[PDB]
């Protein structure tokens, strides 16, 4: 099958910008049998351009398609609010048709360090036999962030999960949750619980912590 | 056949509207009323009637088959399947020059001289759930029906009895097997819809289709009757199908008007019932000649060149 | 105007089989439009499954022998319909399945190249989630305290749950996170709010949680 490798994985832009997204096919496509789609979070993709450069009926002309050698690129002029989201390229030169991995286009903003908070398990949860420790990172930009869990100073692996909101429509920031889960038994055993966060906005990795029972 | 997968939607097929508009213009230069009345309102409730009086030449309007060939920059795609809902992704599609010869027969309740269903009896519907959407039945074996300006049409009681069965069976095979299927006459409405109306020899026939749609999933009706005889009537003052408004055609004259058409399909319309016990009641329908056209273009779709 | 309307979400046990449907409003006949089915696993890109073109069906290598694709022309009560059957479901079948349509009428169009094509109309998608879990209402736990506070909505199935604060009167500064799927095969999410530290003993905060599949509704007061 033909492989389509898409570039870059994410890019940040402003309203009114011109943006370029590229896709390299693993073989030449003489016929220009390539298509571009947009997908907004929660919705079905929409066809924007087909045959490399042809605009589908109803698609704004600020979208255009181009090709050179094995590379195909989508250009977006005068970037608009409804344009943000994820874009995919597709070859239909040879069976079966295949898609690129996709490109996320998000809103550019000044750097903002997360506000960081940590929540011990509630007494009600402890009563029901489980313990969840939650760390919150609120309203930060850019999205890239690392959070590590330490208990009794020991790095925690495989017992945590993270969740990230969509980029906020009004302040263009992200928020993120990390939840550390363990048995009521181990929770009651150890003393200090710590969330360690690293982010561009932070001159140095910030640690929020507590001692069980304070 | 074309090696690709495409979407089809006979219920939103554009050729239907392109033929319909053609068939109408095929009527404005073949069957011209002595007078044609049509609503004319500004919106202010009050509505004057626009009257038009032209010559009323008696012509024996005999429909000629019509092909539909894509010009250029355009291509027609045909769907291939023994049972195609006509509304979805077709696997065995295939590009064709012109669609099969179609005889634009304008009628209601029964689809005459259309195209039969290859495999078995198929029934399409833009939504069978909606008791408002016409159910287009497609017969796999036509039932000859002969009408005469003498005042009636004869149909085989045998063939029609079978047909209602092989239709009544395809219905429950869509609304629930453990459901009784019944057939009743028109609920009400215009003469053109309440009876099996159609045009023969330029004469607008209005056949009472009660004996064709009063079938109970229990008894029969062949006592002392070999053939079904629908008491038909030719009208001069009719409601137009092309557009809201009446139209008066001149009386009959030819020593004899006669028709022998193939009941190749129907247009049913089950009644809501508001989820009541399995007892779906289907009645004659149609009046929206597009469903007709549809029943013929259900497997086509013209598309722009690439 | 073409609107493709797919059947609703299904939750299916491993080993089971499912059939998803697509009503093609605006489509004349599948004699003129090809149907292509495509799926998208969560946080993943898109993958071709198979097609019906000119009444001829077929499936990609990865799915051959496991999938049946069909289409039928209909009128009146229903538009033309296509369906996709999938046999022997496993966890890696969990994804959003899209039905898709492309007119094949015009050979010169450039939407299609000998059966391989771009997809001009898309359905909303149908989620098929493959799981042995049975329906279960959540537990709700307080996340007690500019300060932050919230609610942990733990161990429910299936999606979704909805969360408001103070019956909807508090919306500014509220973040309700996407659910995560735990190792137990049950979901969990949290909802948080940032508020001024000053009002903490003056103002009341309650999270209203609704899980309709289990008919569960809880109102939890969150206190310092
Ligand atoms: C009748 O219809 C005409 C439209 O031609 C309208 O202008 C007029 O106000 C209506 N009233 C009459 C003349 O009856
Ligand atoms: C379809 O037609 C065949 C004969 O052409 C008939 O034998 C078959 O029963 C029909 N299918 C039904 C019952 O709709
Ligand atoms: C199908 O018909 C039902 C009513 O019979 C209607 O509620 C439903 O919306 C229709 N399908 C669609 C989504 O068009
Ligand atoms: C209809 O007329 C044809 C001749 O066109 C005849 O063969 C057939 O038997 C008639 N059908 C009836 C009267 O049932
Ligand atoms: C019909 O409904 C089901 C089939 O779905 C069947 O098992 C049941 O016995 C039947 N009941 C009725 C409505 O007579
Ligand atoms: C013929 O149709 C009328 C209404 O159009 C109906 O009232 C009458 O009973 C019918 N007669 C027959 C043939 O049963
Ligand atoms: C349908 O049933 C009614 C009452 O059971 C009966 O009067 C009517 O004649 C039946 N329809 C026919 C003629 O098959
Ligand atoms: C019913 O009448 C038809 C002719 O109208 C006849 O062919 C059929 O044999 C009759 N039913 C029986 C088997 O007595
Ligand atoms: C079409 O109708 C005529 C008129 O009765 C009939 O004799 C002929 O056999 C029919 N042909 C078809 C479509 O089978
Ligand atoms: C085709 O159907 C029409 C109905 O309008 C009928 O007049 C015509 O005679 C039929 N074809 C034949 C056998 O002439
Ligand atoms: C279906 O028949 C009637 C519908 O009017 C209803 O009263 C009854 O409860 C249902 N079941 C029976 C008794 O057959
Ligand atoms: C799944 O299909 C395979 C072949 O693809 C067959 O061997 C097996 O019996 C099926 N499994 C079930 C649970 O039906
Ligand atoms: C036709 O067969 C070829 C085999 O190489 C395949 O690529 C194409 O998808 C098929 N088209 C159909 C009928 O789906
Ligand atoms: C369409 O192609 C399919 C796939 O091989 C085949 O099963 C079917 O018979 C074909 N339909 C026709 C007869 O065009």
């Amino acid at each position: 099958d033909i492989q389509m490798t898409q570039s870059p994985s994410t890019l940040s832009a402003s309203i009114g910008d011109t943006v370029r997204i590229s896709c390299r096919a693993s073989q030449s496509i003489t016929g220009n049998w390539v298509a571009w789609y947009q997908q907004r979070p929660g919705k079905a993709p929409r066809l924007l351009i087909y045959r490399g450069a042809a605009l589908l009926g109803g698609v704004p002309s600020r979208f255009s398609g181009s090709a050179a050698g094995t590379d195909f690129t989508l250009t977006i002029g005068n970037l608009q609010a409804e344009d943000f989201g994820t874009f995919y390229c597709q070859q239909y030169d040879t069976y079966p048709g295949t898609f690129g991995q996709g490109t996320k286009v998000e809103v550019k903003r000044t750097v903002a360090a997360p506000s960081v908070f940590i929540f011990p398990p509630s007494d009600e949860q402890l009563k029901s036999g489980t313990a969840s420790v939650v760390c919150l990172l609120n309203n930060f930009y850019p999205r890239e962030a690392k959070v590590q869990w330490k208990v009794d100073n020991a790095l925690q692996s495989g017992n945590s999960q993270e969740s990230v909101t969509e980029q906020d429509s009004k302040d263009s920031t992200y928020s993120l949750s990390s939840t550390l889960t363990l048995s009521k038994a181990d929770y009651e055993k150890h003393k200090v619980y710590a969330c360690e966060v690293t982010h561009q906005g932070l001159s140095s990795p910030v640690t929020k912590s507590f001692n069980r029972g304070e | 056949l074309e090696n690709v997968t495409e979407n089809f939607n006979m219920w939103k097929n554009n050729m239907v509207e392109q033929m319909h508009e053609d068939i109408i213009s095929l009527w404005d230069q073949s069957l011209k009323p002595c007078v044609k009345l049509t609503p004319l309102c500004v919106g202010a409730g009050s509505c004057n009637t626009s009257v038009i009086t032209q010559a009323c030449p008696k012509v024996s309007f005999e429909p000629i088959p019509i092909h539909y060939c894509a010009p250029a920059g355009f291509a027609i795609l045909k769907c291939n399947d023994k049972k195609f809902n006509g509304t979805g992704p077709c696997t065995n599609v295939s590009t064709v020059q012109c669609t099969h010869g179609i005889r634009p027969v304008v009628s209601t309740q029964l689809l005459l001289n259309g195209s039969l269903a290859e495999e078995e009896i198929v029934i399409r519907s833009e939504n069978f759930t909606n008791n408002a959407k016409t159910i287009i039945v497609q017969l796999n074996e036509s039932v000859v029906i002969n009408c005469t300006g003498a005042g009636h049409c004869n149909l085989s009681k045998t063939q029609w009895e079978n047909t209602l069965e092989q239709i009544a069976i395809k219905l429950k095979e869509q609304f629930g097997n453990n459901k009784t299927i019944i057939f009743n006459p028109s609920s009400g409405g215009d003469p053109e819809i309440v009876t099996h109306s159609f045009n023969c020899g330029g004469e607008f026939f209005y056949c009472n289709s009660t004996q064709l749609f009063t079938w109970n999933d229990t008894r029969k009706l062949n006592n002392t009757g070999r053939n079904i005889t629908l008491p038909c009537r030719i009208k001069q003052i009719i409601n137009m199908w092309q557009e809201v408004g009446k139209a008066m055609y001149a009386p009959p004259i030819r020593g004899q008007i006669r028709c022998s058409s193939n009941i190749t399909g129907l247009l049913l319309t089950r009644d809501g019932g508001k989820d009541t016990n399995g007892t779906e009641i289907f009645r004659p329908g149609g009046g929206d000649m597009r469903d007709n056209w549809r029943s013929e273009l259900y497997k086509y779709k013209v598309v722009k060149i690439e | 105007q073409i609107h493709l309307v797919q059947s609703g979400t299904e939750v299916k046990k491993p080993g089971s089989s499912v059939t998803v449907s697509c009503k093609a409003y605006g489509v004349n006949t599948f004699g003129l439009y090809a149907v292509n089915w495509v799926r998208q696993a969560p946080g993943q890109s898109l993958e071709y499954i198979g097609q019906i073109w000119r009444w001829k069906s077929s499936a990609s290598h990865h799915f051959r022998g496991r999938v049946l694709i069909s289409a039928v022309d209909l009128t009146g009560s229903s538009p033309p319909i296509s369906s996709l059957e999938i046999k022997n479901l496993t966890s890696d079948d969990t994804a959003v399945y899209f039905c898709t349509t492309t007119s094949t009428y015009d050979k010169w169009s450039g939407l299609h190249h000998d059966g391989v094509m771009a997809f001009s109309s898309w359905g909303q998608g149908t989620l098929i989630s493959v799981s042995a879990a049975s329906t279960k209402g959540p537990s709700v736990f307080p996340l007690a305290p500019t300060a932050a506070l919230g609610c942990l909505v733990k161990d429910y199935f299936p999606e979704p749950v909805t969360v408001s604060w103070n019956s909807g009167a508090l919306t500014s500064g509220v973040h309700t996170f996407p659910a995560v799927l735990q190792s137990s095969g049950l979901y969990s999410l949290s909802s948080v709010v940032t508020v001024p530290s000053s009002s903490l003993g003056t103002q009341t905060y309650i999270c209203n949680v609704n899980h309709k599949p289990s008919n569960t509704k809880v109102d939890k007061r969150v206190e310092p």
